[PDB]
């Protein structure tokens, strides 16, 4: 079981040290080929495929942002909740909780049918 | 760090400008595919016809539009075209008392000068002694007036002197 | 019973009427937290509710009266229709008058009337500016 | 409100040529006239015999001194002791100079007790920490001096005595 | 719950990081478009991996970590997907929150931007007093209390950090006539009008009912009473002076623009 903070502090150094690699990479086969094109051949060793690299580097950057923005969404469900509603939960009766969210949302959509007739009239 | 791709791009003298396409297209096609990243028309003729032929230099005619409308200037004969580009032909029409037209010829926009030449002053100040005092006054402030400037400058200090030194 | 430059004064104080709703509609919708919050269940809830389906009423009433006012005014153009006067800004009567001037007296009348009054309530101050 | 003191011990040309000068300094910032409350030091001891007076005079045994009775009670206290305490016989000395409260704020100099001593100046603060403006005067006012750091700034509200004992202690440097 | 905004600004640096490595990879496949006396544009190349440099940037973040690290299983949220599966309509409520931050941000703006008023004017209850008193009360470092000893006004008295205490007499609003008064106060037997200053806190009541002359709006005493409990607060320091020195006068205290500066400076 890891933890949003965990998996971005472990995967920090990760992308870090890909990025290091990749870069190093690039310019070898910058380096190759423009030895082969411009001048002489003088590396005489195969390189690398090149397109692995930036493609892991893009992969593990998704999923650095995507766990980011669940952990960000998580923190902003948390504050939310604790806005509309009391922290109590097992203290709080549940079928009463559950009775005052479904109240909370028959309230709120009851406000925005008032706000929508409102701007039918304004039409 | 990666100081290898700047000492690669150092390294990049020769003029086929080319084989880093091949180096890096296919892998930035093939993962970003955007082929038309602005399929907007773009064909503008840059230069077809500019210019103003017609008028002087259109920065004095920019100052004098802000200047007083009790300060009418007028078209002396044709010396002060385009270089000198002003002729300070100028009448303080106005509720104040008249006086002579002053010459006021600057230079070009540059400004390495101002306007005051006075060239028909040498009779139209000397005959008048009233005239001739309020040319006192307005050489001794113009002399005060420290890099004045084509029109506001120049006719101000005038109006300010002529209107002044009335007494 | 023409009325028309009230008319106008009117729709005038109308818009400013709908400006002055509309700040007072936000600043109670601001204002407007969730339901099971601490204490105000239904009963604010429901009140502000009501006060503000009572300002969309009103406010849909105010609408109906400008468009009203200025489809009168767009049909009051009768005789003298152009009027240049806009543009060219410048740079029986004796009844109304008369009236205007025996109002202007009876209230000077009861401004002095209120002149003694205030006097009176400035002493009646000092008086409890001695008291225990 | 218990505001710092110090006392530079300036030198060259005299100490009521260097009082002068302070004074006129003074002056020129702007001390209006205030009285003289001339503030005495005498000792006599681990109690003293404080009699620096601020209309009321006391001394300060220790623990700061409580010595919250009046000059007469206190003078009474000790006249009645006579003998019956430890603190008669050291040398009895009195400081003296002119109090100037230039706008809200007091300045009192102190002048030499028993004739070897400096002028401490004295500050009289508002309500009271608040060393902002207090240097920012002190700086304007005199020179490389005026550290002052009482047992203030700790919080046993603006204790006044016990930085009178403080200044007192300087008996011992000369 | 700032961290939210932290978790934002290191989502922005990430992708700024993305962005700056596909711009630094997409300039890399060009050359000197017309240079005609020197490729300084290589020179960019660097100024490019200075935005790769962005990239310790998000080690900022490292600074901004630990934000989120407890129990509490998502804050009494799940109730169908944990609780009954049948119960398939729950987002309602999630809904239902954004619905209410957005209208609450949108108003906030929508009432600040709404300052440009456009009536012209008007033309064509103790209990209350002592409850918004009691509310206004709610702060701390700023025990306030009323007694009312004489006529039907509000007396109203403040004692916030030291015993520079204020007096301001109400009329259930617009609380008009005030007097600060430091160290000593209710002589006799009540609230006392001797205003004794040092030629400073005289000052600083000027200063409090040209306020109260400024900040007196045309209705809803709330926001009047707030401002002016606010303004009056604001006072809590009076340690720095700036656009000056500390000893501009006798004493550098004017926050009448949310910000303490020396004083004689309008």
């Amino acid at each position: 079981d890891f933890d949003p903070v965990q998996r971005y502090k472990m995967l920090i150094p990760q992308l870090k040290e890909s990025l290091q690699t990749l870069m190093k990479v690039a310019a070898q086969n910058l380096i190759q080929n423009t030895n082969i094109d411009n001048g002489q051949k003088s590396s005489d060793a195969p390189l690398q495929r090149f397109d692995k690299c930036l493609e892991e580097f893009y992969a593990l950057c998704d999923q650095l942002e995507l766990c980011l923005r669940l952990a960000h969404e998580c923190l902003s469900q948390s504050c939310d909740s604790a806005k509309h509603s009391p922290t109590l939960v097992p203290s709080l009766p549940y079928p009463q909780y559950l009775a005052v969210i479904k109240a909370q949302i028959t309230c709120a959509k009851d406000i925005h049918t008032a706000l929508l007739d409102c701007a039918n009239k304004v039409t | 760090q990666p100081l290898l791709d700047a000492v690669l791009a150092n390294i990049r003298s020769p003029v086929f400008n080319h084989s880093l396409y091949r180096t890096f297209v296919p892998a930035m096609m093939a993962i970003h595919g955007p082929p038309i990243v602005s399929p907007v028309v773009c064909s503008r003729k840059r230069r077809f016809e500019e210019d103003e032929r017609q008028s002087i230099p259109n920065v004095l005619q920019g100052e004098v539009a802000r200047l007083d409308p009790k300060f009418l200037v007028n078209l002396d004969p044709s010396h002060c075209s385009n270089n000198g580009t002003v002729h300070l032909i100028c009448k303080l029409d106005d509720k104040d008392l008249p006086s002579v037209p002053p010459l006021e010829l600057s230079v070009p926009a540059d400004y390495p000068a101002q306007s005051p030449m006075w060239i028909d002053r040498q009779w139209q100040y000397d005959a008048n002694p009233f005239l001739q005092s309020v040319h006192r006054c307005m050489t001794s402030r113009l002399l005060q007036l420290p890099d004045k400037h084509s029109v506001t400058a120049l006719l101000n200090t005038w109006a300010q002197s002529i209107h002044q030194a009335c007494l | 019973e023409v009325n028309t430059a009230t008319l106008c004064r009117i729709g005038q104080e109308t818009v400013q009427d709908i400006v002055y709703r509309t700040m007072e509609i936000f600043q109670l919708l601001r204002n407007m937290q969730l339901p099971n919050g601490v204490t105000y269940h239904t009963g604010t809830y429901q009140d502000r509710l009501t006060k503000l389906q009572d300002h969309l009423r009103q406010l849909s009433i105010l609408f109906r009266k400008l468009r009203l006012v200025y489809d009168k005014c767009n049909e009051n153009c009768g005789g003298m229709d152009p009027i240049p006067v806009e543009q060219l800004i410048p740079y029986e009567r004796r009844e109304i008058v008369e009236v205007n001037k025996k109002l202007k007296q009876k209230n000077q009348q009861l401004k002095q009337i209120m002149d003694q009054l205030r006097n009176l309530i400035w002493d009646i101050n000092a008086m409890l500016a001695m008291r225990n | 409100v218990t505001c710092v003191s110090q006392m530079p011990v300036a030198e060259g040309k005299s100490l009521q040529q260097t009082v002068e000068l302070l004074t006129k300094k003074l002056e020129m910032l702007g001390a209006e006239k205030q009285g003289t409350f001339c503030v005495d030091c005498e000792t006599y001891h681990g109690k003293l015999m404080y009699v620096m007076h601020y209309p009321l005079s006391c001394f300060a045994l220790f623990e700061n001194g409580p010595c919250l009775i009046a000059d007469t009670n206190f003078d009474v206290l000790m006249v009645k002791l006579k003998g019956f305490f430890q603190s008669a016989k050291a040398s009895k000395i009195e400081t003296r100079g002119t109090r100037y409260q230039y706008c809200d704020f007091l300045v009192k100099v102190g002048t030499v007790t028993m004739g070897p001593s400096a002028r401490g100046i004295s500050v009289e603060v508002e309500y009271g920490d608040c060393w902002s403006l207090l240097l920012e005067f002190l700086q304007s006012f005199l020179g490389s001096h005026a550290p002052g750091a009482p047992t203030v700034f700790g919080n046993a509200v603006y204790g006044p005595a016990d930085t009178m004992i403080q200044y007192m202690e300087l008996f011992n440097k000369i | 719950g700032v961290n939210l905004e932290a978790f934002s600004q290191a989502i922005s640096a990430i992708q700024a990081l993305r962005s700056s490595v596909s711009r630094v990879f997409d300039c890399l496949k060009d050359g000197m478009r017309n240079k005609e006396t020197l490729e300084g544009r290589e020179k960019a190349f660097i100024a490019n991996f200075q935005d790769n440099l962005h990239s310790v940037n998000r080690d900022l973040n490292e600074l901004e970590r630990l934000s989120n690290l407890v129990g509490k299983p998502s804050e009494n949220h799940p109730l169908h997907n944990s609780g009954l599966l049948s119960l398939d309509p729950y987002s309602q409520l999630l809904q239902a929150y954004k619905w209410s931050n957005k209208l609450q941000y949108h108003a906030g703006l929508a009432s600040g931007l709404l300052n440009q008023q456009s009536l012209k004017r008007s033309a064509n209850p103790q209990y209350v007093d002592d409850v918004i008193s009691r509310i206004d009360r709610m702060f701390p470092e700023m025990s306030i209390h009323l007694s009312r000893p004489n006529g039907t006004s509000a007396m109203l008295l403040v004692t916030l950090g030291k015993v520079l205490k204020v007096i301001v007499v109400m009329r259930s609003l617009f609380i008009d006539r005030t007097i600060v008064k430091g160290y000593n106060t209710e002589d006799g037997k009540l609230d006392i009008w001797s205003k004794s200053s040092y030629q400073v806190f005289q000052k600083v009541t000027d200063h409090a009912t040209t306020a109260l002359l400024h900040y007196q709006l045309p209705q809803m005493p709330d926001v009047v009473v707030r401002s002016f409990m606010t303004w009056l607060r604001s006072y809590i320091k009076l340690f720095q002076a700036p656009c000056q020195r500390c000893g501009k006068f006798l004493q550098d205290g004017l926050p009448p623009t949310w910000r303490d500066f020396r004083t004689l400076e309008a």
